[PDB]
């Protein structure tokens, strides 16, 4: 049965750890957000074919440009992430994450994931951004970035509400089959 | 409450780290050192390259560092001291990370399904590659847990700042040592 290594990369602002925890446990972690998600594997059927899905977090490694690539080899698919309410994380897709992923894994499929979809319509978040003369990242911005980096899909999800979250990982799998 | 949830994670994930290294040593390493199975000539007697100094890192955590963290369970605001006390021991993560690319190359080019075969046999969720990234993960993870403690500990917080300084410095030194 097919073994799939999936590595999740992106700025601290995406909430990588939270995303993976909320995916695997089927629930936002709630009170306390844990800093640690240990390498995971579980069975899922996708289009009727069962698969063993491996998930590796990368949180903590954001300032170590030569340590991050230790996780990259033999990866079957990347989730490159940005928070939908941090233009900086989105710019970093282009500036930081896609470059190092193509350098190390030139023929490995990428899904571009926008996280924190639930905050894109939040007044307080919207306002906090307007005070820095910025706005959240909208759908066609994602699509345009996905294209630019060669992503197989652009997807939007929330760990909080679970909207799009199961789909992210289904499509990660489909991109390898 | 936040300081308590963080210390509890620090401890729980420490126990599991020790468990995970222990597993790694008494399966993937023990097969090779035992002499109970057919060892590809390409990896033979190169277990020092494959596993690097992971034994010594395990001994540190299992003999000392987990026993000492446990003693800070009810003292979360002081746990930075623990990392200062044992700072020199974390220098072995520099050595480990320096060697990890050589370990990956080796397993790719010369080990075939040797370790895949062992995984299947023993029924392990984690590949040897999964186990062998763990030290890299763990050593970057401590500075996350200390930052979290800084967001919720008062003017008794030089007993974190210096802990953190150390645990920022170890991974940068590991990072700065790669070719
Ligand atoms: C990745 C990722 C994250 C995400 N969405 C979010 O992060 N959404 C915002 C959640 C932030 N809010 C603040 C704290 N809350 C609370 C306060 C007091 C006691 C208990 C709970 C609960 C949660 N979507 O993707």
């Amino acid at each position: 049965m097919q073994a799939i290594k999936c590595v999740v990369v992106g700025d601290g602002a995406v909430g990588k750890t939270c995303l993976l925890i909320s995916y695997t446990t089927n629930a936002f972690p709630g009170e306390y957000i844990p800093t640690v998600f240990d390498n995971y594997s579980a069975n899922v059927m996708v289009d009727g074919k069962p698969v063993n899905l491996g998930l590796w977090d990368t949180a903590g490694q954001e300032d170590y440009d030569r340590l991050r690539p230790l996780s990259y080899p033999q990866t079957d698919v990347f989730l490159i992430c940005f928070s939908l309410v941090s233009p900086a994380s989105f710019e970093n897709v282009r500036a930081k994450w896609y470059p190092e992923v193509r350098h190390h894994c030139p023929n490995t499929p990428i899904i571009l994931v926008g996280t924190k979809l639930d905050l894109r319509d939040d007044k307080d978040t919207i306002e906090k951004l307007k005070e820095k003369k910025l706005t959240p990242i909208t759908y066609p911005q994602g699509l345009a970035m996905a294209k630019e980096i060669g992503a197989v899909k652009y997807l939007e999800c929330s760990a909080l509400t679970q909207r799009g979250l199961k789909t992210v990982f289904d499509e990660a799998i489909r991109a390898v089959l | 409450r936040k300081k308590e949830f963080i210390m509890a994670e620090l401890l729980q994930t420490e126990k599991a780290y020790v468990r995970d290294l222990h597993e790694c040593l008494e399966t993937y390493l023990w097969e090779m050192t035992s002499g109970v199975e057919e060892i590809p000539p390409g990896i033979l007697n190169k277990e020092h390259i494959i596993f690097g100094n992971i034994q010594e890192i395990y001994d540190f955590h299992n003999n000392i560092f987990l026993k000492e963290l446990e003693k800070y369970e009810q003292l979360p605001e002081d746990v930075g001291h623990c990392f200062v006390t044992w700072a020199d021991k974390f220098q072995m993560y520099v050595t480990y990370c320096k060697n990890k690319p050589d370990s990956n190359q080796l397993i790719l080019e010369h080990a075939g399904t040797f370790f895949d075969e062992i995984q299947q046999r023993h029924g392990l969720a984690n590949s040897i590659s999964s186990y062998l990234i763990k030290p890299v993960q763990r050593v970057t993870k401590y500075q996350l847990l200390l930052k979290e403690l800084l967001t919720c500990c008062e003017e008794g917080k030089g007993e974190l700042k210096d802990g953190l300084e150390v645990m920022l410095s170890v991974p940068k030194k590991a990072n700065d040592a790669m070719h």
